[PDB]
RNA sequence: UAGGAAGACCGAUAGCGAACAAGUAGCGUGAGCGAAAGUUUGAAAAGUACUUUGGAAAGAGAGUGACAUAGAACCUGAAA
RNA sequence: GGGGUGCCCCCACCCGUCUUGAAACACGGACCAAGGAGUCAAACAGACGCGCAAGGGAGGAGUAUUGUGACAACUCU
RNA sequence: AUCGAACCACCUAGUAGCUGGUUCACGUCGAAGUUUCCCUCAGGAUAGCUGGUGCUUGUCAAGAAGUAUUGUGCGGU
RNA sequence: AAAUGGAUGACGCUUAAGCCCCAUGUGCGUGAUUGCCCAUUAUUCCUUUGGUGAGGGCGGCUAUAUGGUGAGAAAGUGUAGCCCUCCCGAUGUAGACGUGGCGUGGGGGUGAGGACGAAGCCGAUGGCGCGAGCCUCGGAUGGACCCGCCUCUAGUGCAGAUCUUGGUUGGCGUAGCAAAGAUCUAACGGAAUAUUUUUAAAUGCAACGUUGGAUACUGGAGCGGGGAAGG
RNA sequence: ACGCGCAUGAAUGGAUUAAUGAGAUUCCCUCUGUCCCGAGUUACUAUCUAGCGAAACGACAGUCAAGGGAACGGACUUGAA
RNA sequence: GUUCACCCACUGACAGGGAACGUGAGCUGGGUUUAGACCGUCGUGAGACAGGUUGGUUUUACCCUACUUGGCUGGAGAUUG
RNA sequence: AACGUGUCGCGAUGGAUGACUUGGCUUCCUAUUUCGUUGAAGAACGCAGCAAAGUGCGAUAAGUGGUAUCAAUUGCAGAAAUUGCCCAAUCUUUGAAC
């Protein structure tokens, strides 16, 4: 038996989960600390190639 | 293998087949009665159920057979000649008794002391019914080893 | 699926500053399974002059003359085929953790480095994971005496703030003194007990009656 | 298309349908549908010469091997 | 003392299920092996554990690192 | 071998207030089939019955009682 | 006055073993106040388990080697319960909650075991626990890995779903193998014989192909001779 | 044949029709095992043997009377085999 | 089609009923109650009628018991003392 | 009696369990990284001493040429090269197919 709750407002009608039939509509961040190095090591190479540039 | 020791394992001889191409519960039957029997009177009792003189008694796989006089000597009323099981036990009797010919003993002295039937595996076919079905057709073969020792 | 978990930081930091004070304990570090019996002083510092060795050699004798050595010859009797399905998975040996060696910095562990059962540790930024294997709290750690001295200021007194955390001071006690004991047996408090009163004698055998008329 | 790093994952009815001559054998006029199956004997074939019964298949001996109740789709070998 | 197989006297309707009511002339039930069903995510509430408190906490990013390195540490008019 | 709307693949694990199933042990407690509203009558929401967590207290008794006595009112079987 | 043969439960009972009423041991008109039988009830005793549980001890100086007596004592919800006394409750569908409660795959720690034999499998192998289960023994089994304890994690426990996939099964040597007329004989071939030790028949049956001969069928809209489709 | 026809009737066709029909109904001749009332015979089965060899179904099982019971029991109570 | 009904005839007499309104793995399939089709009445129509009419697959026993016949064989401490 | 029932030892039938794993699934990174009328992708037919499938190759057909390495291949032959990489070539009948 539904109590005193707050009315839900999930917003959760679409297909966005990938199932068997559908390709869904997600984004995650797996690869967060591999581009946090891929940045570093780029401004690092393009700072030795301009040198003495700011 | 084998599933008993002899006692004396010098005088005794032993022969055995795989897969025998014959009915099993028939071999059951023909093969049960000779045990403790003398090895001439084995020979001649599957010579006289050939001739159709004496009978082989049915004693477990015996659902509705017919009845016959002959059966009497053992005690009972159902018995059958089943003659390729009995030419199937005369070949395997002419073996063990090579056995004990070359190990140096008398076959005319030796008695049957062990006899084991067995169930072999089963080999496919098929047979077509109404409606368009198929059912299975089955063939039953078995194993039979036995040995004989001289008293 | 949710993989991964958010901690408070002031959480991890008193964490870190838990197990750091449970490794001044001998009793605690050889409740965790370390062998100290030959260990000079707890915690054990040493001279600075271990970071300029080249040769392996060198630091074996080293730890052998400081009475670390039983540690790591545990470890190295310990190493066996790991049990299950984990041998097929890139895990085929197991061992045990030896002492962890403090250093100031990043440099001068070349001589240390491919020695079996122990483990290499920066002052500047201390791991929980290494501290507490298992969630056990009492590792052994040898320090450096540069390293040693580095630790007021890297976490800072019970009055003065840190100077790397950003305002980080060391949580204050519950109790002013531990030992409970002491209280509870003091003349102070022995003064107001409630005085003991008498008891009755123990029962003999012949079992007492109980019919009030027969 | 070439390569690398791996995993608190699955472990042959699981994991891709497919650990194997697998989109194969097979099914349907066709669009299409679609398996089963670890060759896991032994460190090494050293894979049982030879005697004897038998038309043969095989049986009884003998031999190799630590073990043959490890004898060839051969580790272990449960229940009905 | 325990275990196995008989025997004697006494006691004793077939399991699971829906149902007011099942031993039912109510349904599912030949046997064995291996499989087989309240899980993950997101919003909120209450109970209980932990840190700080008129304040609490970030995120995204950045700073320094073949080293247990997809971890851990640091980021304050 | 398909027709009061063929066959193949896909949307599709279509929805089902209806039928069937739902895997270890011991211990402390332990019901309801009634009220009001609903295109409601094989279903829900709502109060009641129950469990858990307690809070504030007391220790012979506060705001105790499915029971009497005394006094004082009500009634039309 | 009814449809199978049948019901004081049956047999039977008539100085009742029927109906109404009255009594009680040894001694029924002299023994006043219990004739006897049967409960998961009542009283009492022992043990367990849970409490709105109730009390007590816990600052270890009497003295003591082996070949006057020997072992424990934890300030504690929960145990192999810190220990000792005492009191009150204990069944239960749907349902709620508790458990230093049991079991399975894998991670972090700690401690072990193994070719003088690991996992797995087998059992008239016993012991422990209320129980889930745990441990030992034997193997005339096996041939290379695996477990105890604290924590983390999950594709974590089966007797049934006209459940899925394999295997096995009574029925059972049973039901049957009955349209299209039908074969016989000698010789040869074949391992398929003329097979006996313990006169000939009553102890090697049954069945197969070719050739010669016999008998019989198809009966030119043919079990004749040629083609297409399909193979 | 008759007609107050619940509710016959005119291309929602009315009335009648020789020939035709594996169409529905009644009667007559002939004929018969359809029957009174069954009997005898043949071929193939069943039945026995040699060879070969399934399926369906299958909680567990299988002697009755009365009783009560979910108001028609193989299991329960009492009796009888 | 009938249960029922009503007539003809014989007879001593042509009584009334039950057993899952006994009896379909015993038969039969005339009726009732699918799909085709005709008529009357009703309905705008698709169609309806407890109104009439004609045509319309009747499956399986080899299991247990019961019953009918048919045989083998123990047994009184009803297998033992 | 026989059939039938039960227990123990051994043997059949069957392929579970355990231990193994050149397979699958999931996440991350790096490139002088993106086909074809100069005939692709797909489809058919062939090629080895013994060669059915599969693999490689195309009438130069389990390969020709270059380069690095340095003695094999292996079931039996047979001889006295093989393996990795890649520039030079060959490349049957078709297919956008013209
Ligand atoms: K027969
Ligand atoms: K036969
Ligand atoms: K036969
Ligand atoms: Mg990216
Ligand atoms: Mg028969
Ligand atoms: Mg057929
Ligand atoms: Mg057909
Ligand atoms: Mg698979
Ligand atoms: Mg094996
Ligand atoms: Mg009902
Ligand atoms: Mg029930
Ligand atoms: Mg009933
Ligand atoms: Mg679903
Ligand atoms: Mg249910
Ligand atoms: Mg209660
Ligand atoms: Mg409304
Ligand atoms: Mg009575
Ligand atoms: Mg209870
Ligand atoms: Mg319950
Ligand atoms: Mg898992
Ligand atoms: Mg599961
Ligand atoms: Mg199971
Ligand atoms: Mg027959
Ligand atoms: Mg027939
Ligand atoms: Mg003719
Ligand atoms: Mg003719
Ligand atoms: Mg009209
Ligand atoms: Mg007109
Ligand atoms: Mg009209
Ligand atoms: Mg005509
Ligand atoms: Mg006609
Ligand atoms: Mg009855
Ligand atoms: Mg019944
Ligand atoms: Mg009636
Ligand atoms: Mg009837
Ligand atoms: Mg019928
Ligand atoms: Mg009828
Ligand atoms: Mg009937
Ligand atoms: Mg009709
Ligand atoms: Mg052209
Ligand atoms: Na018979
Ligand atoms: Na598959
Ligand atoms: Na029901
Ligand atoms: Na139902
Ligand atoms: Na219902
Ligand atoms: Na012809």
């Amino acid at each position: 038996p539904k109590g005193n709750n707050a009315i839900p407002h999930v917003h959760q009608r679409k297909h966005w989960n990938p199932c068997s039939s559908q390709k869904g509509n997600v984004k995650v961040f797996f690869n967060q600390p591999a581009q946090k190095q891929r940045r570093r090591r780029l401004r690092l190479l393009k700072a030795k190639k301009i040198f003495p540039r700011p | 293998h084998y599933s008993r020791k002899p006692q004396v394992s010098s005088k005794t001889a032993k022969a055995k087949i795989a897969d025998l191409r014959c009915h099993y519960k028939n071999t059951f039957e023909t093969a049960n009665v000779i045990n403790g029997m003398k090895l001439r009177k084995a020979q001649q009792l599957y010579r006289q159920v050939l001739a159709k003189t004496r009978c082989i008694p049915f004693k477990r796989y015996n659902g509705k057979i017919g009845n016959t006089a002959q059966a009497k000597e053992w005690g009972q009323t159902k018995g059958r000649w089943p003659r390729k099981s009995v030419v199937a036990m005369l070949s395997l009797l002419k073996n063990a008794e090579a056995n004990a010919i070359e190990k140096g003993l008398d076959p005319g002295k030796m008695v049957i002391k062990h006899v084991q039937v067995d169930q072999a595996p089963r080999v496919r076919r098929r047979t077509f019914r109404a409606h368009g079905r198929i059912t299975p057709y089955m063939r039953s073969p078995c194993h039979v080893q036995l040995f004989m020792t001289q008293p | 699926r949710r993989w991964h978990r958010k901690i408070n930081l002031h959480q991890k930091r008193f964490a870190v500053v838990s197990a750091l004070a449970a490794s001044s304990l001998p009793a605690l570090v050889m409740s965790r399974g370390h062998k100290i019996e030959n260990v000079a002083e707890v915690p054990l510092v040493v001279e600075d002059g271990v970071r300029a060795y080249e040769k392996t050699k060198e630091a074996m004798t080293f730890l052998k003359t400081v009475g670390a050595i039983d540690d790591v010859n545990r470890v190295n009797d310990s190493r066996q085929i790991r049990a299950g399905r984990g041998k097929m998975r890139n895990r085929r040996y197991v061992a045990r953790r030896g002492p962890m060696l403090v250093m100031p910095d990043n440099k001068g562990t070349r001589a240390f480095r491919n020695i079996f059962g122990l483990d290499l540790a920066n002052v500047n930024s201390l791991n929980l994971l290494h501290l507490a294997p298992g969630g056990h709290v009492g590792r052994f750690i040898i320090w450096t005496k540069s390293a040693f001295e580095k630790l007021d200021k890297i976490f800072g007194t019970f009055t003065e703030p840190s100077t790397v955390k950003s305002g980080f001071m060391l949580p204050a006690p519950m109790l002013t003194s531990t030992d409970v004991t002491r209280i509870m047996q003091s003349e102070e408090v022995r003064r107001v007990l409630k005085p003991k009163k008498l008891q009755p004698k123990r029962p003999s055998r012949y079992r007492q009656p109980t019919n009030g008329i027969r």
